[PDB]
């Protein structure tokens, strides 16, 4: 046989971990990205990027460590450990963020490589594709998110930082300068996901409240077998059940499971997409009508205003430390503010 | 094989994970990070 | 006797946990259920003549 | 029969197109309320004073919202935990200005919504089946009750109550976060954990049924005329799906037993949501997420930031302007 | 402040309360050693 | 079925797995422990000492503001410290 | 090993205890532990708190639960509360916990080495879950046992000490309760009362003869019902309306329960009669009430004419008036006006809060009181940083009524799950399907079509 | 009859190692004093 | 002296368990 012939045989063996040739790619980006991650919320810090620390060393916990994005002055540098900016010298390089374009990169690298792993294990077993076509969920999200949006910003600093409370800050920030909760976008992906948490839970306690008595036990966990033709759980009685309880119900089991698979990778993909505008600053901020109403009428007001005097006391509070570049000074006066408080 | 019961090795392991936590916790309270 | 009270109430303690350890093996174990019995019982006897005499010389101490 | 008798077996039938049972003789008559007050306000209500300072909010279409911009608008501070029917007004005019219609559909929502998990059960118990898809539904009354009740109980007011409205919702959500800092609180961590892993695992299982479908149908017809409702015989290969699994990740962490899966479905975001309930039911009573607010500093004693300060520098942002008339003294206590 | 005559036995009386959720672990404990039949 | 390795359980309760994991696992756990306590950590990754996020009278980030003189920046704000 | 294992009992290891629903003897072994963790836990966390305590300072600045508790019974603590003598306290702990070694030494026995079955031993303790008289007659024993536990609590406030009463003439102190509210209207009046805002039902209790003589009707109607309970069996309607089951009387119980902690939630965040002040520290309209005297008092003694000074709003800064007109404080405290305590009672009259004696007669005791619980208000962090969620690291506060009303409406809530959980799954095995359809007689098989 | 050293086993440890390691330094850092 | 009480009492339970099962008791 030939070399390519007999490395696919032990790509390709069974073993405990498959390989495959998805594998390598896969092993070494997720391994690095991973790796990364730890690494940085264990010993680096955001001192010279963000003013702020940020790994275990420091002090922090496990809710406020992260792996903060590069400073604003990198612009979209790839920041490459040899790149002209660290110039080889890994101290520097951790010390001017190249750590989260280490992961990015990596984990997006990481992301195809796990999809590819998909495809080729569906392929080997026989079955097929629709878990590597649902993954490609996870990676809408993750490319509009962590690549797409900070492209369209001024650099990789306002892309989320690799931790928890990094992440909330990107909420906060979101609402407070995107208006995001506002974005129809962003409310079809919270339509897929809370659909997607319902059918998971509906599902899931239909059939364990419709099982067959299959064995004598009371827990009725060893009254299945995998390898038995028979259904576990009755359809009938569960299209009865549901037709009476809410007026609509399931009858075909191909639909419902593709169904489960639709609701939340269609969800997911609208979020994307609306993160992709707001990449451009092309937000669904304001409606023009009511604005022009409450400008006219200082007796007009909707939770859409009041939500928008919170955004503008968001947007004064925390950007002079939020955006550090800036070099924002707010004289206590001008800080919006109501009263007493 | 078998020499070392896996129970004693699930419950052995299981003490030692608490304490690492613990003692996380417990600089939470102290040193870097506690506010003092 | 704050020495006293002290000897006192740390023989308590200790045989608290003799008794703890010992009650639950000696019930599981049917085999030890001649001597063991004996055991449980004097054990129970001097701990509760232990807890009185604590409490007892707690007003004489402090 | 006698006539009660009858009655009895009419309210119990199991004909019935949709079931009544005893819980739905207390559903229907409270759900219709709820809806029509609901429909008839957001269309067509008056301004309402929610926080009590004579500085009504419109809510209605009428009164100049759209669809995501409109609410009915929860009961005046003012009136506070005080039952406000209908009949406690002056006139209609009154009880609207004072958001009285807010109080009368949240109460029969609420209280409808407990007989439709009453209900569940029940119609369980007529066909035959094992009883816990109610407790399944739990979980999200569990939330309605914390968010309608519950916060207005603890903060003393069904002014702090969600309001019944899109943006009315986002507006709850923000001076929530502000108050409470929610996304530090671990409730709301796993309630996060419970909806996030929920889509996930319905991805994942749809996925995985769908992949593993057993060949009964031609190229240029939908796979879903493979399956006839009520067939004997199971429609995809569980065994292949554990195989495709098992490799994806490894052996041990694929199920292979279905009752086993389907439990672990049911369970993941019924317990996550169960927690984010309780996570706003307990900051009702002001137990709030971690504060770490200046925990890091340096050896001299200069306060050394975190992504812990920025929030904080946001919810600063949000407490400093929500409610921005109602406030006279320099501590928000409630 | 316990009572003087008392304040050797302090450490122990600190850490007393968690007893019961120790309880609560030894069930898993005795649990695996029978296997969980 | 399973792929051949040997089974988990069997390793782990076997009299050589803890002949070698004894000596090898608290010999990492020293290492990492000594890496922190003799500072090493700091200097391989650059990050502040409790007494090197500030000069004694400063109180200005210092925050790197242009890309290609980044490393430079970093060594004047080290050199300042001093 | 009778029973011990999934192929004998039906039930997995995580389901281990459903084990001993038919064997008594272990059972009863089951509950005497499980008592015995319950009186240890109150020992231990006595003795804790007291090592823990100092007595300067308030109760509610350290974290203490079962301290409060026993001070509210009236020992240990003097006049405003002040704590006088901790020896009390350190009994309470000794006592619970010697007590809790007995109770363990017993549930380990009756769970190890006893009769696994009472029955056969003796009639008089076995039981059948069927047998509705001997379930009543058990059932009536325990409500005896709990109707004396009342009269306990009646006899500690009339007999022995008394009870602490924040509303006594002179600033809050233990009184004896000579002169118990026995009028049957008043008492279920209680019960009568709406839940709703300034009606509080049972949570609106403000006086200790009301409480000692609730207390003295519920020992009385424990007794009597119990002994009903010994000499009678359930009639027909109820034989027809329950199911008869062990899992169906856990079920009932765990209702009831549910109940209860909801309500404890609410007594303890709203009563400060029962739940002193002192002890357990303001509630949160108390202290949003204090909010506004606190201020009321700063900005007068600056001149301020406060009772016409108007708002940003076009409401009273510091005064206006409830939907009903009476005068109350203004400000977001205007929805807790239907706030009692006795550092303002004094400034209130028929209308509501009076403007001569706000002008005149507030005293430095009232500004000190408001001031305090202004700044110790139930609010704070997990990690027991006081304050609201944006204040700064400096003050290790939770209030006990933030801590016990959390703790007992998560108790609630999952106890609620319970009552579903097993009285779902009671009706189905009396019924016959618990363990799943029987695939050769499905029902729904046999009804008709919907369409 | 099993080989000691596999795939499995680099993945094992390639996880393990480190995490080992990271403790120990996290441990340490629990003692540090500003 | 705390870390030592409690390291006893943490012991005594698996230690129970491991007495039990030297000695072929009724677990
Ligand atoms: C079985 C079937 C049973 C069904 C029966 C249900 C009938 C309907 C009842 C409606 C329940 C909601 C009522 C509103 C609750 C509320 O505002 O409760 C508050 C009241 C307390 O009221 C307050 O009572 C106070 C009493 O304090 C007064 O008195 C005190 C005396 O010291 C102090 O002086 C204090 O300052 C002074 O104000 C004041 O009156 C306040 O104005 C008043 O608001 O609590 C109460 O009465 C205690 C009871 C409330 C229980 C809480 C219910 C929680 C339900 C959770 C459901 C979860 C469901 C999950 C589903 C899955
Ligand atoms: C499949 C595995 C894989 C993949 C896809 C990547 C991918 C990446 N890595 Mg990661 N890396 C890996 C494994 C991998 N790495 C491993 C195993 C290690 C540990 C040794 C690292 C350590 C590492 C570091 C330390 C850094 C990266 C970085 C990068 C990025 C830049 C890479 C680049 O420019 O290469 C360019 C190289 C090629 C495209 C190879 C071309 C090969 C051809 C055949 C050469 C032809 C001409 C050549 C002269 C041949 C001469 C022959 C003859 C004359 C002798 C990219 C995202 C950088 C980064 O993340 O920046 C933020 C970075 O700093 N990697
Ligand atoms: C008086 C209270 C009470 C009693 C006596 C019972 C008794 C019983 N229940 Mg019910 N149950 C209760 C309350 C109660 N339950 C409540 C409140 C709920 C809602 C959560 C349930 C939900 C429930 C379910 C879902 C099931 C039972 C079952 C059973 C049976 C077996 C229980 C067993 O072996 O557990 C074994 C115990 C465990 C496996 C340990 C569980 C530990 C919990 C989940 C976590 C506790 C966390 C702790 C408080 C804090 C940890 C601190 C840490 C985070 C640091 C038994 C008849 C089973 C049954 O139907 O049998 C017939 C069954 O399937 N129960
Ligand atoms: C309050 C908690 C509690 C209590 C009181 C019980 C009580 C009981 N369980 Mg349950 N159980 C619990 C929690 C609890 N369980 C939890 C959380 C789980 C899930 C892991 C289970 C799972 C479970 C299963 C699967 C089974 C039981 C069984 C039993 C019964 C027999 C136990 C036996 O044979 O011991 C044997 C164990 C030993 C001999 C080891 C020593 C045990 C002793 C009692 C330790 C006591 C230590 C203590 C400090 C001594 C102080 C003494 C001092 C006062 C002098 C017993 C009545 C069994 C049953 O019903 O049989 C019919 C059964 O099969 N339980
Ligand atoms: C509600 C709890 C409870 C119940 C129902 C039982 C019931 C039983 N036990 Mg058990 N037992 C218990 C608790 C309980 N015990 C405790 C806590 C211990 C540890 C001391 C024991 C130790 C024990 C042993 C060692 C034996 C029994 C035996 C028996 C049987 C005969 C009892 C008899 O004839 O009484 C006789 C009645 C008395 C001696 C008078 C009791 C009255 C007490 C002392 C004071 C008044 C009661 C009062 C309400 C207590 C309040 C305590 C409160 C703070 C909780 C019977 C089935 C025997 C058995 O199984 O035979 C085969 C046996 O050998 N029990
Ligand atoms: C632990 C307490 C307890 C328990 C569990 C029981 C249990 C029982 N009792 Mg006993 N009872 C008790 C205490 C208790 N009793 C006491 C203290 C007394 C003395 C007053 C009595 C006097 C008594 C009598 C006189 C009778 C019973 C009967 C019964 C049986 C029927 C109960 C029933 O249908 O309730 C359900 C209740 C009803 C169907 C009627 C009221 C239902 C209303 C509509 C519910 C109202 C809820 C409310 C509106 C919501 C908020 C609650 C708030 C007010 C607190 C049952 C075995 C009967 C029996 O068969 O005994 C021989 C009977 O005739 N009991
Ligand atoms: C970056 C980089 C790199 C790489 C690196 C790596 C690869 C690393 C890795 C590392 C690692 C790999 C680490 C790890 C660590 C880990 C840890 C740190 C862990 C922790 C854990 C925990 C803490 C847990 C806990 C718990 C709980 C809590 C409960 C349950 C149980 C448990 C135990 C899970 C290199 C060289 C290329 C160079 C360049 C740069
Ligand atoms: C009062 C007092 C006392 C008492 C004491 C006691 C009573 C004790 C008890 C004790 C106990 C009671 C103990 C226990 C312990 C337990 C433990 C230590 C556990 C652990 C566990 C674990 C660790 C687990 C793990 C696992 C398994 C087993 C399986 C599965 C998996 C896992 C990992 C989860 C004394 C004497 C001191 C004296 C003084 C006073
Ligand atoms: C059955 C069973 C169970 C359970 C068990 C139990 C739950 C038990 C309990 C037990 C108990 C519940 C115990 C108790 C103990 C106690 C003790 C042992 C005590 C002692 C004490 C003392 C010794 C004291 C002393 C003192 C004084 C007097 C003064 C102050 C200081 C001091 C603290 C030092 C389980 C789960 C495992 C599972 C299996 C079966
Ligand atoms: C101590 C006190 C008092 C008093 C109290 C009292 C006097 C109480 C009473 C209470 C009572 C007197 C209660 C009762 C309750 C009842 C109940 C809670 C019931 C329930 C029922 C049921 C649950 C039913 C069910 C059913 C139906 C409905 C239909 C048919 C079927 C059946 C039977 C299942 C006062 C406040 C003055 C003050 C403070 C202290
Ligand atoms: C506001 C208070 C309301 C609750 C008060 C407490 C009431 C308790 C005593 C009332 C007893 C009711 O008694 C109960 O009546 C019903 C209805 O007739 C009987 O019901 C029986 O006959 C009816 C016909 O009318 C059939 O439909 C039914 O299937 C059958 O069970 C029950 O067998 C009997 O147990
Ligand atoms: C596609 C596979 C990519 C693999 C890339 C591996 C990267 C390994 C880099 C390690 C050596 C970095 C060079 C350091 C010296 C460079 C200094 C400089 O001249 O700028
Ligand atoms: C459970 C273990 C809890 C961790 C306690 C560790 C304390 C470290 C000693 C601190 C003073 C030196
Ligand atoms: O109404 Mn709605 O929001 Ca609850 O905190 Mn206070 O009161 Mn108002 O201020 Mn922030
Ligand atoms: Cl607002
Ligand atoms: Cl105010
Ligand atoms: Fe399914």
């Amino acid at each position: 046989r030939g070399w390519f012939d007999i490395l696919d045989d032990w790509l390709k063996r069974d073993r405990f971990v498959f390989v495959g040739w998805s594998g390598i790619l896969l092993f070494p980006c997720a391994y690095l990205a991973l790796g990364g991650w730890l690494t940085g919320t264990t010993f680096v810090t955001s001192w010279y990027t963000h003013g702020l620390a940020s790994s275990y060393l420091e002090g922090c916990n496990f809710l406020t460590v992260a792996v903060s994005t590069p400073a604003n002055s990198m612009g979209h540098s790839l920041l490459l450990l040899w790149g002209p900016e660290a110039q080889g010298d890994f101290t520097r390089w951790c010390q001017l963020g190249g750590l989260w374009t280490f992961i990015a990169l990596h984990g997006a690298f990481g992301l195809i490589g796990f999809m590819l792993r998909q495809f080729e294990i569906a392929r080997l077993v026989g079955v097929r594709p629709y878990n590597a076509i649902a993954f490609s969920a996870p990676i809408a999200v993750f490319v509009s998110v962590f690549l797409i949006y900070p492209l369209g910003q001024s650099s990789w600093f306002f892309a989320p930082s690799f931790g928890v409370a990094a992440i909330f800050r990107f909420l906060l920030f979101f609402q407070g300068f995107h208006n995001w909760t506002l974005n129809p976008f962003h409310m079809m992906g919270v339509a897929g996901v809370l659909g997607g948490a319902l059918l998971c839970a509906i599902h899931g306690a239909t059939v364990e409240n419709t099982l067959f008595q299959d064995g004598e036990g009371a827990s009725t966990f060893r009254a299945f077998n995998p390898t038995q033709a028979e259904e576990t759980y009755s359809m009938v009685t569960a299209n009865r059940f549901w037709s009476q309880i809410f007026g609509i119900a399931f009858s075909n089991k191909r639909w419902l499971h593709f169904f489960m698979l639709f609701v939340p990778v269609t969800g997911l993909w609208m979020s994307a997409i609306g993160v992709v505008g707001l990449a451009l600053n092309l937000r669904s901020y304001d409606f023009i009508s009511q604005e022009i109403r409450a400008a006219e009428d200082p007796e007009f007001e909707t939770f859409y205003t009041k939500n928008l005097l919170l955004n503008e006391g968001i947007r004064a509070w925390m950007a002079p430390q939020d955006q550090p570049h800036e070099n924002f000074v707010f004289p206590e006066e001008v800080l919006p503010r109501g009263n007493a408080l | 094989g078998g020499r070392i019961p896996l129970w004693i090795v699930a419950t052995v392991a299981g003490m030692g994970v608490i304490v690492i936590v613990g003692l996380f916790f417990y600089g939470a309270y102290a040193g870097l990070g506690s506010s003092l | 006797m704050t020495i006293l009270f002290q000897l006192a109430l740390a023989a308590l303690v200790i045989l608290s946990f003799v008794m703890v350890i010992g009650v639950p093996v000696a019930y599981a174990s049917p085999q030890d259920w001649d001597r063991s019995k004996q055991l449980i019982f004097l054990g129970s006897g001097l701990w509760i003549a232990l807890v009185l005499v604590v409490g007892v010389l707690n007003f004489f101490v402090v | 029969a006698n006539l009660w008798e009858r009655f009895c077996n009419w309210v119990t039938s199991t004909d019935n197109r949709l079931y009544v049972g005893w819980f739905g003789v207390i559903m229907i008559p409270t759900l219709l309320a709820a809806t029509i007050c609901f429909v008839i306000a957001f269309i067509a209500a008056p301004p309402v004073d929610i926080d009590g300072i004579r500085e009504p909010v419109s809510g209605s279409l009428l009164y100049g919202n759209n669809i995501i911009t409109g609410a009915v608008v929860p009961s005046s501070n003012a009136i506070g935990l005080h039952f406000y029917p209908i009949w406690e007004a002056a006139s209609l005019d009154e009880w609207l200005y004072n958001g009285g219609p807010y109080q009368l559909i949240i109460f029969h929502f609420l209280l409808g919504a407990s007989c439709y998990m009453g209900r569940q059960w029940e119609l369980s118990y007529r066909l035959g089946m094992r009883p816990w898809i109610c407790v399944a539904y739990s979980a999200p009354l569990a939330s309605a009750f914390a968010v309608f009740l519950i916060y207005p109980i603890g903060q003393g007011s069904f002014s702090d109550g969600m309001p019944l409205g899109i943006s009315g919702t986002f507006n709850f959500m923000i001076v929530f976060q502000a108050e409470h800092n929610i996304l530090m609180h671990p409730f709301h961590q796993l309630g996060v954990a419970g909806v996030f892993g929920g889509a996930l695992f319905c991805a994942m299982h749809g996925s995985l049924v769908t992949s593993s479908l057993i060949r009964e149908t031609t190229e240029t017809e939908s796979a879903n005329y493979g399956y006839k409702f009520g067939q004997e015989e199971e429609t995809y290969n569980i065994v292949a799906a554990h195989g495709y699994f098992g490799r994806l990740i490894f052996q041990y962490a694929s199920f292979n037993n279905s009752r086993s899966l389907h439990f672990f479905l049911a369970a993941w975001p019924v317990v996550g949501v169960w927690f984010t309930a309780l996570g706003i039911s307990t900051m009702a009573f002001n137990l709030n997420g971690f504060n770490f607010n200046h925990s890091v500093i340096d050896a001299k004693g200069n306060v050394i930031n975190t992504w812990a300060d920025i929030i904080n520098r946001a919810n600063l942002g949000m407490e400093v302007m929500h409610e921005r008339n109602a406030h006279n003294f320099p501590l928000d206590l409630a | 402040k316990l009572p003087e005559a008392y304040a050797i036995f302090d450490p122990l009386v600190d850490v007393l309360p968690v007893i019961p959720v120790l309880f609560l672990a030894l069930a898993f404990v005795w649990q695996a050693a029978v296997g969980f039949r | 079925g399973t792929t051949g390795e040997r089974p988990f359980s069997d390793i782990i309760t076997s009299v050589r797995y803890w002949v070698i994991h004894s000596i090898t696992i608290p010999a990492l756990f020293i290492a990492g422990w000594l890496f922190v306590s003799t500072g090493l950590a700091y200097d391989v990754f650059g990050t502040p000492r409790p007494d090197s996020y500030y000069a004694q009278e400063q109180r200005s980030i210092p925050l790197v503001t242009d890309r290609f003189e980044a490393k430079q920046q970093v060594e004047t704000f080290l050199e300042q410290l001093k | 090993a009778t029973n011990r294992d999934q192929e004998s009992s039906g039930f997995a290891w995580w389901a281990g205890n459903a084990r001993l629903i038919n064997l008594s003897g272990k059972l009863l072994g089951a509950h005497v532990a499980h008592a015995g963790l319950i009186v240890f836990w109150a020992g231990a966390m006595t003795l804790f708190e007291l090592a823990h305590f100092i007595p300067e300072k308030p109760m509610y600045e350290q974290g203490l639960i079962l301290i409060p508790h026993i001070a509210t019974l009236g020992w240990g603590v003097g006049p405003g509360g002040e704590v006088v003598d901790t020896f009390p306290f350190f009994v309470v702990g000794v006592v619970h916990l010697i007590s809790s070694a007995v109770l363990g030494f017993g549930g380990v026995y009756h769970a190890i080495r006893g009769p696994e079955t009472l029955e056969e031993y003796s009639s008089f303790f076995g039981y059948d879950w069927k047998d509705k008289n001997k379930m009543t007659t058990i059932l009536g024993f325990h409500l005896i046992v709990l109707g004396i536990g009342a009269l306990l609590l009646v006899a500690k406030a009339m007999f022995f000490g008394g009870l602490y009463d924040t509303w006594a003439p002179g600033g809050g102190d233990v009184r004896v309760i000579t002169n118990p509210t026995l009028d049957p209207r008043v008492i279920f009046g209680y019960l009568l009362k709406s839940p709703f805002g300034g009606e509080g039902w049972i949570v609106s209790v403000n006086n200790l003869e009301d409480v000692v003589g609730g207390h003295i009707w519920i020992g009385l109607i424990c007794i009597a019902g119990g002994i009903w309970h010994i000499l009678t069996t359930p009639f027909g309607w109820a034989r027809r309306a329950f199911i008869w089951s062990g899992e169906a009387y856990l079920s009932y119980s765990l209702g009831a329960l549910s109940m209860m902690g909801f309500i404890a939630t609410c007594f303890v965040w709203f009563n400060n009669t029962v739940y002193p002040s002192e002890f357990y520290g303001p509630t949160g309209p108390e202290a949003s009430q204090a909010q506004a005297m606190t201020f009321l008092i700063r900005d007068q003694k600056l001149g301020a004419n406060v009772g016409s000074a108007q708002g940003p709003t076009g409401l009273g800064k510091y005064l206006m008036r409830s939907p009903t007109g009476e005068i109350i404080f203004g400000g977001e405290t205007m929805r807790f006006w239907d706030f009692r305590g006795p550092w303002l009672e004094p400034l209130r009259g028929p209308n509501g809060l009076d403007l001569n004696k706000i002008k005149n007669d507030i005293q430095p005791w009232q500004e000190r009181r408001a001031a305090e619980y202004m700044t110790h208000a139930p609010l704070g962090s997990l990690n027991s940083v006081g304050g609201v969620a944006t204040e700064i690291n400096s003050v290790n506060f939770v209030s006990p009524r933030s801590w016990l009303a959390t703790s007992h409406f998560v108790l609630a809530f999952f106890f609620l799950v319970g009552h579903l959980w097993h009285a779902g799954r009671a009706r189905a095995a009396a019924a016959g399907f618990e363990k799943g359809i029987d695939r050769e007689s499905e029902p729904v098989l046999s009804m008709p079509s919907l369409d | 009859s099993y080989p000691i050293f596999t795939v499995r086993w680099v993945a094992v440890h390639t996880l393990a190692v480190p995490t080992i390691f990271f403790l120990g330094a996290i441990a340490a850092m629990q003692f540090i004093q500003r | 002296a705390q870390l030592t009480m409690i390291a006893m009492i943490g012991i005594a339970g698996p230690m129970i368990i491991f007495l039990l099962a030297v000695r072929r008791g009724n677990l």
